[PDB]
RNA sequence: GGCAGGCUUAGAACCCGGGAUCCCCGAAUGGGGCUUCCUGCCGGGGCCGAAUAGGCCCCGGCGCCCCGUAAGGGGCGGGAACGCGGGGAAAGGAAACAUCUUAGUACCCGCAGGAAGGGAAGCCAACAGGGACCCCCUGAGUAGGGGCGACCGAAAGGGGGAUAGCCCAAACCAAAUCCUCGCGGGACAACCGUGGGGAGAUGUGGGGCUUGGGCCCGGGCAACCGCCGGCGGGCGGUAGCCGAAGUGGGCUGGAAUGCCCCGCCGUAGAGGGUGAUAGCCCCGUAGGCGAAACCGCCCGUGGCGGAGUCCCGGGGUCCCGGAGUACCUCGGCUUAGUUUUGCCGGGGGAACGCGCCGGCCACUGGCCGGCAAGGCUAAGCACGUCCCGAGUCCGAUAGCGCACUAGUA
RNA sequence: UCGUUGCGGGUCCGCUUACCCGCCGCAAGGCGGGGACAGCGGCAGGCGGGCUGUUCGGCUGGGGCGGCACA
């Protein structure tokens, strides 16, 4: 929406933060064991209940 | 006692479906995992039909006047060579059975000179045959922390509790001591089996006339 | 209050176009409190405070100094450039 | 060995006259009179006192006159007295609500017959038993299964 | 502190769950017979700058100096036992220090003397 | 002083399946009685005091009326007195108790030497 | 298990004890809250500004209901299960089903503690005697309830765990009383001295508690009862330290803990690790030692207050001894409780120690047992978020839903 | 019907203060009407598919109707 109470606006910023996956010296350090991350996703298909 | 988790795999929310959907009618995940199986004990990840449970009587009872004629009877294997030797003892060496050494033997504090006593009384090589035995058993108790298996090798019975003769003799493989009034059928007769390799002190003896009758 | 200069293209074209500063202040600084921060440790005198908060939720002050004082010379003595 | 008092069962009707002794809860007064004590000295000698007792038994009276001069001799030593030795009340909080005031306890039944016949009481019995399977618990109907088979093995 | 426990889970839960102090203990190896009679102490935790010998292992009967200790891996690096990689660096074997013999003790350190005053009482 | 509407409490009609011994409403009551029940406003009105006890005081047509004593555990009067210390909490350190007892059962055992160890061996 | 750069012998990391910091929401408590954010008043402070105006910002106080003279103080929310009071089913069973059962269960509402509740005879018994209570074993599926069907189901008594007994009111005395604050003293206390304030004759306090008491007379100290928790000592918990004896020759092997030969310790051969299977390589084990700090338990000693309240004897025949209670009746829930269990509600409703209550239908007489309708009470018993130990338990489709960035995606 | 239910006079009359209804008032209380009725609680009888639980048997040249070949 283009009129956003901010309380919403933070935490849509922290799902914004989080949505990566590990750093690739990460899979280096953990011999590929950590490739992944949870809070990985895509805004068209895990939708946030923000 | 022993068991499973009172809820294990009964406390998914599942219910059966019913006919008519092409599908069998055991109960199923009522969720986004629909279709899964649940509940039922030939489901993955279902209920165990029939476990263990805490409240089974393991302790098969015994009466005491039938156990003590058992721990007499058991008493008086330890005399018969062919017994011993038939449990798997090494009998060779030793004089004479029943074996009694004397009272003085129970002044012996240290597992060096109890060694030499059970070497002149030819008790040493069973204790070699135990110490040589012990092998690393076969299957999961290795997890479980029964990875050892020992043979036992001889039953040292003396007058009293707190002997320095106690503490000398505890660690040799396969060595067990008691008072003379704490034998019982665990160390007189391993596996079930009569005849256990027995060295009584004479004072142990003597106390034995008014125990077990 | 401040946590860090802003020294991307936008913000050093606004520098010596327009004699702002970039700055990253916590979220909850006011406009007020911007300018006498600003004022206080660098000397500087404001025009205004413009402010917004990021999508990352961090808040961006624009601060235009007076026209007595260089926001490029600032960036340059505190050696953040 | 500080002596312990020896009482009689009391002799029921069933039992056909047949008696036999116990051991009492405390020496009664009477049995501490004989031996020059009250309650309370004897209780301060570490005794067991049993004030609502009205029998005096003479095999108690002995016991306690030759412990007693034991004791005033140095040759036993008296255990610690039988008198609180802490006191332990703790603050009340809610008691209107938990039913511990005199109109709950009323309902409750505690006023007019004892704990153990109150309804509340019987709840709480019954549901342990079926918890634990204990007893007579541990078969449901079991007084009709063994009055059904009893008729059929004795016939 | 170690567990107590016959469990070969709880033994291994210690072990691989054991702080910092406590894994030091695992770096003790036996002192040389010259050195337990200039000493009077039979072990002491193996130390950066101690010389050791090897006793097993393909380097065993290989004297060097220690270089580095692992504490979270409990292993050592010791001169001379060595290979190279297949760019041509040299790498050190992590060896553990229940293999080797201290056959000098490098006693710079004076919290060092503490810990060998109270094994030798 | 508590007001309170007399009768049979609120038992409600069930609104759905029952067998006919759970569905009657006239006569049924509360295993409380109306004072308990007084007594349990009268503590919510005055959050943190605890309820002594409570007595009928009158009746009319529609009410009852109780009086409900209770007391303050937090007031220094209170705290002490005999009866109220039951209510709010009392400790005696055993080592006062016990070091009182023992000492008396000392002097006892020397009196009795004196006054009762001949009678007894008499 | 990466790339850098640092920290640390001026003693780090790490572990244990004690502190500091501790955003927003949250009982959430200035007021709101359709967005975990917004906003008010008052007091103080800062800034913009010519300004002392005006505006903006920061900090603190401002919840409801109560106790208290006030100063001040209390309740609120949470916790895996366990505990106390109340409300309260059906499915199923009875081979249908309604009384009944399931079950006072599920669940709901309220309220506590580390346990809760119970507890000190208006008891039980039967003319013989037990002697507060709870919990365990038994009595016993007995008595008894019940479409006398299904089914339900005690108690006394016996054996154990553990043991502990007291107070309020009243008789009699009549302000001798309690609380709070200031000042001086007093182990940082209780308390003493003095002054002010509050409570108090609608009774503070003394006395009194079945071995009834009050009241009167005499005799005696082993009086009795209570408040404080300072000082010394000991033990225990919360990190740790010490702890025997091969890394001996040969063989196989990438590597030995394996095989052959030779030694050694043992109060220690519980168990684990280590390049394959280790009593003697290492951790540990038997066994022993240990704390600046914090916490707990025990012992000795110390300080103080009261109206003799304590013990024994005599006298009493006077005074006190708990009300919508006991009890009757009607309806209802419940109970083994049955013409006889407990309670709630409607109506009626005592007596007073020369009295009242109980002894399986009511009443009468005898005998026996007691004193309701006020309060407290350690120990011995329930539970498992948590800590420790154990295991004929499972071994990655098993075992907890989860051995893993699982109550996660 | 029991209670609420009181006060005067000879079952009847009256009264108001209970109680009920409305107006005014922040509250205190006032005004008017009714009035020991009504209303309310308990108990009892009637009406009561408004609502709750259930039963709606068997044999049978399939079931049903019949019959009772159900004693
Ligand atoms: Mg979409
Ligand atoms: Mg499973
Ligand atoms: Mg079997
Ligand atoms: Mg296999
Ligand atoms: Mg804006
Ligand atoms: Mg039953
Ligand atoms: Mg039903
Ligand atoms: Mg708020
Ligand atoms: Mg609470
Ligand atoms: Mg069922
Ligand atoms: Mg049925
Ligand atoms: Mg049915
Ligand atoms: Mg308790
Ligand atoms: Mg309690
Ligand atoms: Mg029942
Ligand atoms: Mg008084
Ligand atoms: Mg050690
Ligand atoms: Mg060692
Ligand atoms: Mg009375
Ligand atoms: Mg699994
Ligand atoms: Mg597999
Ligand atoms: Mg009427
Ligand atoms: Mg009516
Ligand atoms: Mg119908
Ligand atoms: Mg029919
Ligand atoms: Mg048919
Ligand atoms: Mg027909």
């Amino acid at each position: 929406a283009r009129n956003k109470p901010l309380g919403k606006k933070l935490r849509l910023a922290a799902a914004l933060n989080s949505n990566r996956n590990p750093p690739l010296w990460v899979i280096a350090k953990t011999k590929r064991r950590v490739t992944r991350s949870p809070a990985r996703r895509h805004w068209r298909r895990q939708k946030l209940k923000a | 006692p022993k068991g499973v988790y009172e809820g294990a795999g009964k406390e998914h929310s599942c219910e059966s479906f019913g006919v008519g959907l092409g599908i069998a009618r055991i109960p199923r995940y009522k969720g986004h995992l629909w279709p899964r199986g649940c509940f039922a004990p030939n489901t993955r990840g279902g209920r165990r039909a029939h476990p263990p449970r805490p409240e089974k009587k393991l302790h098969e009872e015994i009466n005491w006047k039938e156990k003590n004629l058992a721990i007499r009877s058991a008493i008086a294997a330890t005399a018969y060579k062919s017994w011993v030797a038939a449990r798997g003892h090494m009998v060779e060496k030793v004089p004479s059975l029943p074996l009694v050494v004397s009272g003085d033997a129970e002044k012996i504090a240290k597992a060096k000179e109890a060694k030499k006593l059970f070497e002149v009384l030819g008790l040493w090589p069973d204790v070699e045959r135990a110490a040589e035995g012990v092998k690393i058993r076969a299957g999961k108790g290795k997890m479980r922390g029964r990875r050892y298996k020992e043979p036992k090798s001889v039953l040292v019975v003396v007058s009293e509790l707190d002997v320095p003769l106690i503490g000398a003799v505890r660690n040799f493989p396969g060595v067990d001591v008691v008072p003379v009034s704490h034998l019982n059928m665990l160390v007189l007769a391993p596996g079930g089996v009569p005849g256990r390799l027995t060295l009584w002190t004479a004072t142990a003896v003597e106390r034995l006339k008014g125990l077990f009758l | 209050m401040i946590k860090r200069f802003v020294i991307t293209e936008k913000a050093l074209r606004l520098a010596e176009r327009e004699n702002k500063i970039t700055i990253i202040v916590e979220r909850t600084a006011t406009k007020k409190q911007i300018a006498d921060e600003v004022q206080r440790l660098y000397n500087v005198k404001v025009e205004k405070v413009n402010t917004l908060i990021t999508p990352r939720g961090e808040k961006k002050a624009y601060v235009k100094l007076a026209e007595g004082y260089s926001a490029m010379d600032l960036l340059t003595k505190l050696g953040v450039l | 060995m500080i002596p312990k008092p020896v009482v009689q069962v009391p002799r029921s009707i069933k039992s056909g006259g047949v008696t036999k002794w116990k051991e009492g809860r405390g020496f009664s007064l009477g049995e501490l009179k004989e031996v020059g004590l009250n309650a309370e000295q004897a209780r301060l000698l570490g005794l067991p006192v049993d004030t609502r007792r009205d029998s005096v038994w003479p095999q108690n009276v002995e016991a306690l006159r030759k412990w007693l001069i034991e004791v005033l001799e140095g040759k036993a030593t008296p255990p610690e007295p039988t008198l609180p030795k802490v006191v332990k009340v703790k603050r009340k909080r809610g008691r209107a609500f938990r039913g511990l005031t005199s109109a709950g306890r009323r309902s409750r039944g505690l006023i007019s017959t004892r704990f153990r016949e109150t309804h509340n009481y019987k709840f709480k019995k019954k549901a342990k038993e079926r918890r634990l399977k204990k007893r007579h618990e541990a078969t449901k109907g079991l007084g009709n299964v063994l009055r059904i088979s009893r008729i059929i093995n004795e016939s | 502190p170690f567990t107590a426990s016959a469990q070969p889970r709880k033994q291994r839960l210690s072990l691989y769950a054991a702080p910092l102090h406590l894994r030091r203990k695992l770096l003790n190896a036996k002192l040389s017979p010259e050195l337990q009679k200039k000493l009077g102490v039979k072990r002491l935790p193996v130390r950066r700058g101690d010389t050791v010998l090897i006793m097993r292992g393909d380097f065993k009967g290989v004297t060097g100096k220690v270089v580095k200790v692992d504490l979270k891996r409990v292993r050592i690096f010791v001169e001379g036992a060595t290979r190279t990689n297949s760019r041509g660096q040299t790498v050190y074997y992590p060896i553990h220090p229940s293999k080797v013999m201290i056959v000098d003790v490098d006693l710079s350190d004076k919290a060092r003397q503490k810990l060998i005053e109270r094994r030798k009482r | 002083r508590v007001r309170l509407i007399r009768g049979p409490f609120n038992r409600r009609r069930p609104d759905s399946g029952r067998r006919p011994k759970r569905m009657g409403v006239y006569g049924i009551t509360a295993w409380k009685s109306w004072r308990q029940v007084a007594e349990e406003r009268a503590a919510r009105k005055f959050p943190g005091l605890e309820v002594l006890n409570s007595y009928w005081v009158a009746d009319d047509g529609i009410y009852r009326y109780f009086e409900v004593i209770l007391i303050d555990c937090n007031q220094p009067t209170i705290q002490r007195d005999p009866l109220y210390s039951g209510i709010c909490g009392r400790e005696v350190p055993r080592r006062r108790l016990a070091r009182r007892l023992r000492e008396r059962q000392r002097k006892l055992i020397e009196h009795l030497k004196k006054t009762l160890l001949p009678k007894l061996k008499g």
